[PDB]
């Protein structure tokens, strides 16, 4: 996954 | 040992949530020299997220804890922590420097392992002193540096990898520049680039990119205030 | 290294979830020779409980997508992970024959120690061959009926250990010896000489020795059918 | 805890 995988500084 | 094998490995590992063992196909994997695929990619970054990962959320609990008179304890444990956080970064930067990034062939993926090599520096940024905290905090900001500059030559405003960057990047000013006005500039900056961009996102992505707007805005938000 | 110092870091470890580091601290403690506190005690057993409850879930994880051409992944992954399983459990029996149950000078402990023996064993059983599954099969018996034998000599049929042992042990037989009747007939009894002692129960631990007989009670109704 | 140290085989 994507998203998961740019582990986003995050919400 | 096939890569094929590897793949799997850390697939199943990823199923049983021994990220170490994720994260240590994922290396093998790395160290056949050849460009990762996406996937390939996604797993090693999504393994060793997970790995470090657990250092940083653990770290903040002892740091949590140390702010309550033989407290030399809650330092050479804290240290341990450290220590082993700082071998999983310089795993992953040793593998940036000398495969992911030589080895990339693609504006879509130089980006990403330099974001990554971005985020990692970040990360021992958070444990750093001294000479070392500012030679951490200075490669950090290089990489997201690098990466920036050629997100905006090679992809669309609305690019998850390139929303993601300016997440991650705005944070990076915001808790360790410690410099918030320029964490919101950096992500007006972002958002607006996007939200001008609209006929570009493809609604074959649509929810990610407009995932990270949202995080984006969430910030920002937060920040004025 | 104090004793007082492990036992902080095993405290910050748990809090840290960092279980191998709390498990490495308690069985630096144990090493020291001298009998464990009641909550010295309880640390290692639940610093280990959880260390090789991963393994175990892992395991079964991993042995569930196998029974969805190329697994022999799969299997050199199990018995990896397996392996894993197996040391873990080897230390705690090196730590209860070497240590533990020899240092033990009381009945409370003496069971607690022979119990855990049992539960250890019957972990190696899960992923035991052959003449290892027989011996470790019937190593796990051989402790449970040592720990029985003396928890009805003397303590409570209330008493939560002499409880988590008849509970344990009532599983030993349904899952490993796959004989529901006995494990049946051996949780029946063990309710039913704790309800006969209800006057015993005291109020200082009322709410325990009434959980774990609610658990046998459980799996009595499930096992019926 | 002492229930937490004795790991039941569950509920």
């Amino acid at each position: 996954g994507l998203l998961d995988a740019l582990d986003l500084a995050s919400k | 040992m096939d890569k094929s094998e590897l793949v799997q490995k850390a697939k199943l590992a990823e199923q049983a949530e021994r990220y170490d063992d994720m994260a240590a196909a994922m290396k093998a994997v790395t160290e056949q020299g050849h460009e990762l695929s996406n996937e390939e990619r996604n797993l090693l970054s999504v393994a060793y997220k997970n790995v470090v990962g657990a250092r940083r959320s653990s770290w903040r609990v002892i740091s949590s804890i140390e702010q309550k008179k033989k407290q030399q304890m809650g330092k050479e444990y804290r240290e341990k922590i450290e220590a082993e956080l700082q071998d999983i970064c310089n795993d992953v930067l040793e593998l940036l420097d000398k495969y992911l990034i030589p080895n990339a062939t693609q504006p879509e993926s130089k980006v990403f392992y330099l974001k990554m090599k971005g985020d990692y520096f970040r990360y021992l940024s958070e444990v750093a002193s001294g000479d070392n905290k500012q030679t951490t905090v200075s490669n950090s900001q290089q990489a997201y540096q690098e990466a920036f500059e050629i997100s905006k030559k090679e992809m669309q405003p609305t690019h998850p990898i390139r929303l993601g960057l300016a997440l991650n990047f705005s944070v990076f000013y915001y808790e360790i520049l410690n410099s918030p006005e320029k964490a919101c500039s950096l992500a007006k900056t972002a958002f607006d680039e996007a939200i001008a961009e609209l006929d570009t996102l493809n609604e074959e992505s649509y929810k990610d990119s407009t995932l990270i707007m949202q995080l984006l805005r969430d910030n920002l938000t937060l920040w004025t205030s």
